[PDB]
């Protein structure tokens, strides 16, 4: 039907909206990924050089 | 008559359905029956085209 394939393409696009939605909600909840993940980073980083400065002294 | 067909062409797409319902143009027509078959052919080269 002409009413029912506009339908099928208006749930379609709504589809994509939802689509497009969520990855922007990935993007802003992994820009809070990125403020958190960072610990480990520094941890790692202050660990390596407690090593290396505990080994020469 | 390049820019006047550019110009009807536009104002004739204005006529047409727009993004506020669906990413793919919406179109409404009269058309004669026996004609049906070379306006699908017509379709054809413009999507080639």
């Amino acid at each position: 039907s002409q009413s029912q394939g506009i339908q099928q393409l208006l749930q379609a696009e709504k589809r994509a909206a939802e689509k497009v939605a969520d990855a922007r909600k990935r993007k802003a909840r992994r820009l809070k990924q990125a403020k958190e993940e960072a610990q480990m980073e520094v941890e790692q980083y202050r660990r390596e050089r407690e090593q290396e400065f505990q080994s020469k002294q | 008559i390049k820019v006047r067909k550019m110009k009807a062409i536009y104002h004739t797409l204005n006529l047409c359905n727009i993004d506020v319902t669906q990413k793919c143009l919406i179109a409404e027509v009269w058309c004669p029956v026996t004609d049906l078959d070379s306006i699908q052919f017509a379709l054809r080269r413009g999507t080639e085209h």
